[PDB]
């Protein structure tokens, strides 16, 4: 039992991540077999970020301008690829340590992992969600800019995200790995802002089925609600519209619970109503939104008597 | 009673 | 900046999880040069473990009763001792991508990083604290024991956590790489309970310190206090004292934000008189004491091993 966020092993992205070199600008790239991607703001000076043209700095740029870093050893730059806003280095040796890999691009709500990196190596790992406002609520330093996104299934690592910046509010926001922005940002040093943050909803609801299991009965209600009255509750309090999507997959903690979808939507409804507040569920006097169901499911001792 | 997981 | 629940790289623990097999009872081994650790109720039945007998079924199996499995690679078994509640399984072939390691006894308040796995693939990596009662937080199902939890030091991996069971309460219970438990516990389905436990005190300075580099700094006051008097109130809230040990622990981080140690005990003393006064530091409403020292610095400074 027990409910923890979790982030996946993190080995098989370890052995693709280099460090990439720019004039003084130094900042992460992922090696899959004779590419490398990192961001395309590494190849920006100092006051080159301001207003950037892109096709036009990398007209200035040769082959011997990208240093490339391997773990211990160099690797030279053959050629220099590049798609959107990330770009992709030819080095003379495919990468051994290459997984199976594939890339995705998921949308708010849904979860990666994030291998925190600096100077090609590791820091840390830690399990980060697509906010509505596509910023993530990352951890990262100056110098990160390249540590990826990503989910383990099976046995092949699926890309999903690319750091590049930190916006003013202290989120982040970074493009999948075919070099596309998540969310309206582009990679320029010029007025942008994070959008209004949203309270992921499923997830909040997932919170409170996880609740019921370690007891909080407090929330719960007699009462029932339709699909379309939440949400119209649900807009007055930042919170995602509930899709039908969604009802189908808080379906397993519905059957465990005996609580139906749309009788904790009723009491969600009815918390909103009222800012509750000081009262605690699973320990905390917030609501929690970063755990999709499918974390409470997996994370859940379980067993359903039907 | 404890569990041994 | 921005400040999670960050883990270490878990790669080079991946390496050395293999799958343990005794019976049909099926969990997870740490393979470590040509031994491999395991708890010893690898060994047991469904039926017998309200209260079992280890070292008669212990005779009654021999090296080829024990499949150890790495991947699609069975290891031979050459000779089996049990020290305390772990088995060391000598095996014929010394793992080849086993780290440089070490094996150390932890004491309340450290932090490790948990390798969640099952059926000896690595499934999830999280943070966990040392609590004084000698359990953890933890989330772990059936089929987790063997888990280990860890360190990453000097290129060295300090294991120091090999999870066997879970206490009824919820929390978890495990031993040292030598076998002995943490705390009174023993590997038992027995009524068990966790004792009195005290908050970090140390742990949630060294959070307060981690929130002023990142821009929280509204519980910091115009007041000073002294170290027992501080300690005073530490007493009567379950934070246990802070020590001239402590004081200089925490130095490092007072040098970098400026602020003395004393300082943040003031503006600790009444966080604990008040409350939080509903207002998050973090993005938490509790004190949360999960992080060492070394975390914060290992964090915020951008620390990679590799």
């Amino acid at each position: 039992s027990g409910f923890r966020k979790m982030a996946f092993p993190s080995g098989k992205v370890e052995g693709c991540m280099v460090q990439v070199t720019c004039g003084t600008t130094t900042l992460n790239g992922l090696w899959l077999d004779d590419v490398v991607y990192c961001p395309r703001h590494v190849i920006c000076t100092s006051e080159d970020m301001l207003n950037p043209n892109y096709e036009d700095l990398l007209i200035r740029k040769s082959n011997h301008n990208f240093l490339v870093q391997a773990g211990n050893v160099q690797l030279r730059v053959i050629g220099h690829s590049m798609q959107n806003c990330v770009l992709k280095l030819k080095v003379d040796t495919a990468n051994p340590k290459t997984p199976k890999y594939k890339f995705v691009r998921i949308q708010p709500g849904q979860t990666f992992s994030v291998l925190a990196c600096y100077n090609g190596s590791p820091s840390g790992v830690y399990q980060c969600a697509m906010r509505p406002n596509f910023t993530i609520k990352g951890s990262f330093l100056n110098g990160s800019s390249g540590s990826v996104g990503f989910n383990i299934d099976y046995d092949c690592v699926s890309f999903c995200y690319m750091h590049h910046m930190e916006l003013p509010t202290g989120v982040h926001a970074g493009t999948d790995l075919e070099g596309n922005f998540y969310g309206p940002f582009v990679d320029r040093q010029t007025a942008q802002a994070a959008g209004t943050d949203t309270t992921i909803t499923v997830n909040v609801l997932a919170w409170l089925y996880a609740a019921v299991i370690n007891g909080d009965r407090w929330f719960l209600n007699r009462f029932t609600t339709t699909l379309n009255d939440f949400n119209l509750v649900a807009m007055k309090y930042n919170y995602e519209p509930l899709t039908q999507d969604h009802v189908d997959i808080l379906g397993p903690l519905s059957a465990q619970t005996g609580i139906a979808v749309l009788d904790m939507c009723a009491s969600l409804k009815e918390l909103l109503q009222n800012g509750m507040n000081g009262r605690t569920i699973l320990g905390s006097a917030l609501l929690e939104d970063e755990f999709t169901p499918f974390d409470v499911v997996r994370q859940c001792s379980g067993v359903t008597f039907q | 009673s404890a569990v041994l997981q």
